[PDB]
């Protein structure tokens, strides 16, 4: 909307690039750290975002494991970062917090 | 973390609070029979010797 | 045929408090479990000593 | 719990002409629940 | 609109009259076209030895085959031509014969449940017929696991007193129990005082007394020559009983401490302790979702094909606890999650699941007393156990005094450090030892 | 009717593991007092006159 | 004097988008709700058989209003029940509870009715409940003796399966389970019916919750009847077997004679242990059968057709001997050798029956939901009495004749070694 909340998108696209996990052609769901709600999550994902979700992860071990990185060419771009698993997990953690709220009635 | 504060949660802590203060009550006499703490046994009558 | 069955005797197992089969068991569930925890609790003391 | 009627674990079997009435059937419901 | 205590009050109470001879008449007055009566008596195994235990039943399988002045199949024809239905069942307690039908043809009703009790023809060859048919029975019996594991409890429970014994008696009782066995039971255990005439539907009280009074007049008069049946009470035994048996696919288990009784107060607080842990089969829908944690743990980890909660109440004793169905290798497991929420509720409970307890127990009494014939059924029982009828404004009452520290109470009482009954039945070598049960019944951090 | 002084105990005392325990390592102080003072007391009546518990007020001064 | 009230009378509308709302006010203190929908199984093809059993087990998953856990907490915190039970014609969904908490069990039953989400996961998860739910019914060779029955007698509608044939368990998809709920949950297929509910608030409700328009118009997708017969030979002790005719839809007065030639023949027992000396079938096949059997006359009566027959129970080896015995017992009737003191008491079997089934709030409920939808009415039960008296015992004899004479079906499983075919009868 405005030239303030542009530099702010400069700043996340800067750390993006930093974080370096798009050189290895992975997306930021890739790397969320599993735990049960996680896991849940994962576990809702249709099958073809699941089996994207394997290969990328695959294709980052093996490049991890020989020091590699992909071309630039290949890298994720911050534009094109599906959060494609956030919609899966905050309804997980949503119904977690359901059941909290209800425990202590 | 503020899970467990609600009715339900201080309704449990009120339940086993007369038991925790009981096993304290096993510690704390334990430990001092155990280490023959002198300073407490001077009160208590019957034991007072040696 | 399974009511056939019965459960056999076991007077010669039982405490004086319970061979009466008229009789609650419930008078003496107090004097029973505090005799047999009673024998628990002495040998722990020894144990401690 | 689940219910079939239809009269207007091993379960248990039937000999006799006694516990047998009661039994032919005289069109089926399907109910579910909590 | 009316509120749930408004519509408490708007049942009607039951009218109670007493005829001359002992017999106590009791009717609950509805808009109904159709209704229920019956004759409900303090009879049943209990109240027999061990050479005529079985007796009563065999009465039962008698009483609707011929009468003096009916004789033969004559009884089934007067019945099913007016539509009506007739029935019967005997506890060990309690026996009970009624008839369903239309208001207007209660009088007939009411007279036929007299001819029935009064003057039975017991015809010698229809005992020999009513033989066989017992022991048929008893092998079917001998299929339903669950009604074998509760004669097992017991029998184990009870065992040296009248109330271990079956209601069906044993087999060679069947084949040996003679006409001069059966009218010596009858003439003791049928007489007027210890009889009720319960009715309940669209009719006038002052109606089914005039028929008690018409068609119960001859019954026995208040004395009875100095031979009164006094049920003695019945010894509990903290004892275990298990027929292994690994060619049955799934395994049955029943547990229970002793309870109290019909008329103690203490048993409104077990129902809602009990309405907590609740009962579960597998084509329930909630699952994981259930309230109780036995309930949601057994469906989530697949423990048992069914459990339910029990509270079996008898004249000063009675059996509370549990009964389920699993998988060979899920006994283990059930027990634990069992006893745990036991030792729970003794120790922990909390004010909102008692809410629900109570509500589930609410909700379970009203919509039992449902129809014609519970209503009938209830009020029979309630004169031979309570002596009264209770209304449900006050059982509402005696509900509404429970709270946590009320079922914590309670279940210790009952629940804690007490000598359990076990009865097994099926692959139940996983069962745990008794020593493992009773070291359930108490938790080291209590 | 009253409860002879078993049943007393247990309502009071070992229903509840925790009194159980308390009552455990209560008696055991009191327990150790009484049985070392009761025992030493025998060893010496035995051994009366024998050493130095005796014979200390020869050698006072 | 301790007497009741002044019984309030069943309220009923009709509202111009289609839906039926039904109230009674017994003051109660218990209060019970249905939605009643013309959703049953005969509205599957063949291309999505099974959906409406999946349906019928899926009212706890999660809805727009109410999470999948709400439902479950929600109901069970007040003590109420929440049930849905089908027919070949409707599906019921039912709520009971206390009446200070009927707010939060309709708002339960609307949500589980005009908001289900079918979450792809939550689907997947409930398949095997059906490998289950059906293992159970079949428990009983009766549940797939009746199942037969009507796949052998119709070509299609009734000739499905009240359970998920086992070639679909599994494939039942999210978006079956959505469209089903599209063509078929629609105002025009609906009847709200309330006991301890006052009229306005069910109206409010069905104006505001239960306007719901499209799918599929009230189908013409008439049941064609055919005839047939299915026979599962398998290892059970006894031969199950029913023998059946095209009868008569319901309400038509026709079903009303099926209805009293079936308690001339017999359709249970009234006495405990009896040898129901007042059945004509069980006294016909006991003449010449002295081994342990049952025998009741079958009546089954749909909104377009109806099945009438008899209903066999018996020996591998005396499996035809009971059918042609009860066949003939039939035909007796089929020749006009009726007595009148016969229907006489057969219409007090009857009329005494119908009342006892609506002494209870359920059974009065289903019969009220039922009625909404087969007749679009409520019809008073000295009115029903009316209409049964109203049956000549020359009806009664015409019925049985359109029995013998009609094409028949057949289903029969056990040893069927001595079971005969439909043209050995
Ligand atoms: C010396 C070190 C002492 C270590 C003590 C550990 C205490 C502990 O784990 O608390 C659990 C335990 C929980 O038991 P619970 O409340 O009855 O509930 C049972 C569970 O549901 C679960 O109950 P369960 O049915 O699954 O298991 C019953 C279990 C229950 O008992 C235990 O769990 C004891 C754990 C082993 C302690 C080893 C002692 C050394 O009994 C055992 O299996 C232990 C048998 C040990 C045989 C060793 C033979 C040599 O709590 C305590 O007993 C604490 C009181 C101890 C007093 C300390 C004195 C100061
Ligand atoms: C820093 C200083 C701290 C000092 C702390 C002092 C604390 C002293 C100990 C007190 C703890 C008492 C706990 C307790 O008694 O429970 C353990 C079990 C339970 O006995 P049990 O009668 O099964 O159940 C009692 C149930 N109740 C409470 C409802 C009546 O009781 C028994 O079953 C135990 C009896 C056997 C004891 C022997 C074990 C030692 C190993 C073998 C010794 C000989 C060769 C090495
Ligand atoms: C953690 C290990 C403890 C070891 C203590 C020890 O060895 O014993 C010394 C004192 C003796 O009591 P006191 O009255 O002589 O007092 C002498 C004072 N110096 O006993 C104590 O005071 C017990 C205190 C325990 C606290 C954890
Ligand atoms: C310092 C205190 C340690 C307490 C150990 C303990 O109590 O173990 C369990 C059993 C008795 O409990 P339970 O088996 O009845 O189970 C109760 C279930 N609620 O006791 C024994 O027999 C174990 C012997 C240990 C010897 C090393």
């Amino acid at each position: 909307v405005s030239a303030s909340s542009r530099w702010l998108e400069g700043i996340r696209k800067w750390y993006y690039n930093a974080a370096g996990f798009n050189k290895l052609g992975l997306m930021r769901d890739d790397t969320i750290h599993e735990n049960d709600d996680v896991k849940e999550a994962i576990r809702r994902l249709p099958e073809n975002l699941y089996n994207d979700r394997v290969f990328r992860i695959k294709r980052a071990l093996d490049l991890s494991m020989r020091q590699q990185i992909l071309p630039k060419e290949q890298w994720t771009k911050y534009e094109e970062d599906k959060s494609y698993l956030e919609p899966y997990l905050k309804e997980v953690i949503r119904e977690r917090k359901e059941r909290e709220e209800w425990a202590k009635k | 973390l503020t899970r467990f504060l609600g009715p339900r949660y201080r309704q449990l802590a009120r339940n086993w609070v007369p038991t925790a203060s009981l096993w304290g009550a096993v510690g704390a006499v334990g430990l001092v029979w155990a280490t023959d703490w002198r300073l407490i046994l001077d009160w208590v009558p019957y034991i007072n010797g040696k | 045929s399974h009511t056939d069955i019965k459960v056999p005797d076991f007077s010669d197992y039982r405490r004086p408090e319970v061979l009466d089969s008229t009789k609650s068991s419930k008078e003496s569930s107090e004097a029973r479990k505090g005799f047999s925890y009673l024998v628990t609790a002495t040998t722990t003391v020894g144990v401690a000593y | 719990r689940g219910v079939a009627g239809a009269l207007r674990d091993l379960k248990r079997s039937v000999l006799c002409r006694e516990s047998l009435r009661g039994q032919a059937a005289g069109p089926l419901v399907a109910s579910v629940s909590l | 609109t009316a509120t749930y205590a408004q519509a408490l009050q708007s049942v009607p109470e039951t009218q109670v009259s007493q005829l001359d001879n002992g017999l106590r008449v009791a009717s609950e007055q509805s808009s109904q076209p159709t209704c229920t009566v019956g004759v409900w008596i303090d009879a049943g195994s209990r109240y027999e030895s061990e050479k005529n235990n079985g007796a009563g039943y065999f009465v039962e399988h008698l009483a609707f085959k011929g009468t003096k002045n009916r004789p033969g199949n004559a009884l089934e024809k007067e019945v099913e031509s007016m539509g009506a239905h007739l029935n019967a069942y005997s506890t060990r307690e309690h026996t009970a014969y009624y008839i369903k039908a239309l208001s207007k043809d209660l009088p007939k009703a009411v007279e036929l449940l007299a001819d029935i009790v009064q003057n039975c023809s017991l015809e010698d060859s229809q005992i020999e017929k009513e033989r066989d048919v017992i022991l048929q029975e008893l092998q079917e019996n001998d299929t339903s696991m669950r009604d074998v594991v509760f004669n097992y409890l017991h029998a184990t429970a009870f065992q040296g007193t009248p109330l271990a014994q079956s209601v069906e008696g044993p087999s060679e009782n069947v084949r040996k129990l003679s006409r001069a066995d059966l009218t010596e039971y009858l003439s003791r255990h049928y007489k007027a005082p210890r009889m009720v005439l319960a009715a309940a539907g669209g009719l006038e009280h002052r109606q089914l007394l005039d028929l008690a009074q018409k068609h119960f007049s001859g019954l026995s008069g208040t004395y009875d020559e100095d031979a009164v049946p006094t049920l003695s009470p019945c010894r509990f035994t903290g004892s275990q009983i298990c027929h292994r048996e690994d060619g049955l696919p799934l395994a049955h288990v029943a547990i229970a401490v002793e309870g109290p009784g019909w008329a103690h107060p203490d048993n409104v607080a077990l129902q809602v302790a009990n309405a907590i842990i609740g009962h579960y089969d597998c084509t329930y829908g909630g699952g994981a979702h259930l309230s109780s944690p036995l309930a949601s743990i057994a469906a989530t980890n697949k423990l048992c094909q069914s459990f339910q909660t029990f509270n079996i109440c008898y004249a000063d004793t009675g059996l509370l606890g549990a009964h389920f169905v699993c998988d060979h290798m899920s006994i283990d497991d059930m027990m634990f999650v069992l006893q745990g929420q036991w030792m729970r509720l003794c120790t922990s409970a909390t004010e909102s699941e008692v809410l629900r307890g109570k509500n589930l127990l609410r909700n379970a009494l009203v919509s039992h007393l449902d129809g014609t014939t519970p209503v009938c059924e209830d009020i029979g029982r309630s004169l031979l156990t309570y002596g009264r009828r209770i209304p449900l404004a006050e059982w509402e009452s005696r509900i509404a005094e429970v709270d946590a520290r009320v079922v914590r109470e309670v279940c210790s009482k009952y629940f804690y450090d007490q000598c359990p009954a076990v009865a097994g039945f099926g692959p139940i070598e996983q069962l745990p030892d008794y020593n493992r049960i009773r070291s359930g019944m108490f938790w080291l951090r209590f | 009717v009253a409860p002879t002084l078993t049943a007393r105990l247990y309502s009071l005392l070992f229903r509840r593991t925790s009194t159980f325990a308390l009552t455990i390592v209560v008696g055991a102080l009191f327990f150790e007092r009484a049985f070392d003072q009761g025992a030493d007391a025998i060893y010496e009546h035995i051994n009366e006159g024998k050493l130095w518990k005796h014979i200390k007020h020869k050698y006072e001064n | 004097a301790g007497v009741p009230p002044h019984p309030q009378d069943l309220e009923f509308t009709r509202l111009p988008n289609g839906l039926v709302i039904a109230s009674l006010e017994n003051y109660a203190p218990a209060s019970r709700i249905g939605l009643f929908i013309k959703a049953g199984s005969r509205y599957e093809n063949s291309n999505n058989l099974g959906t409406s059993h999946l349906l019928r087990l899926a009212s706890s998953l999660t809805t727009k209003g109410a999470s999948s856990f709400k439902i479950t907490r929600g109901i069970e915190a007040v003590g109420g029940k929440l049930s849905v039970t089908s027919t070949r014609e409707n599906m019921a969904y039912t709520v009971e509870c206390l009446r200070d908490d009927v707010d939060i069990l309709m708002e339960f039953l609307l949500n589980v009715t005009t908001a289900p989400e079918f979450r792809r996961w939550e689907v997947a998860a409930l398949q095997p409940q059906l490998r289950i739910d059906k293992a159970v019914a079949l428990q009983n060779p009766q549940a797939h003796v009746i199942e037969n029955l009507h796949a052998a007698a119709y070509r299609n509608a009734l000739a499905n399966s009240l359970y998920c044939p086992d070639y679909r368990i599994g494939k039942v998809t999210p978006v079956e389970l959505h469209d089903y709920v599209q063509n078929h949950f629609t105002s025009a297929r609906m009847a709200l019916i309330g006991l301890g509910v006052s009229h306005p608030v069910l109206k409010q409700v069905a104006e505001q919750f239960l306007n719901i328009r499209g799918g599929l118009g009230l189908s013409g997708a008439k049941a064609k009847y055919h005839g047939g017969e299915i026979r599962e030979q398998n290892g059970d002790s006894l031969v199950h077997a029913a023998l059946v005719a095209e009868s008569a839809a319901i309400g038509s007065a026709e079903a009303n004679a099926f209805s009293v030639l079936q308690h001339v023949l017999g359709a249970g027992p009234h006495v405990k242990r009896g040898s129901n000396a007042t059945s004509s079938l069980y006294q016909a096949v006991a003449k010449g059968v002295h081994q342990p059997f049952d025998v009741s006359a079958f009546n089954a009566s749909y909104s377009d057709s109806g099945l009438f027959g008899f209903y066999t129970i018996s020996q591998a080896a005396s499996a035809g001997d009971v059918i042609k015995a009860a066949y003939n017992q039939v035909k007796t009737i089929a020749q006009g050798n009726l007595s009148n003191p016969d229907v006489q008491a057969a219409k007090n079997k009857l009329k005494a029956g119908y009342l006892m089934s609506v002494e209870s709030s359920e059974g009065f409920l289903d019969e009220v939901g039922s009625q909404a939808l087969a007749a679009g009415s409520y019809t008073p039960p000295s009115t029903v009495l009316q209409q049964i008296d109203a049956v000549a015992d020359a009806d009664v004899i015409n019925a049985a004749k359109k029995f013998v004479s009609g094409r028949k079906s057949m289903a029969a499983s056990g040893n069927l070694g001595h079971t005969p075919f439909i043209d050995e009868l």
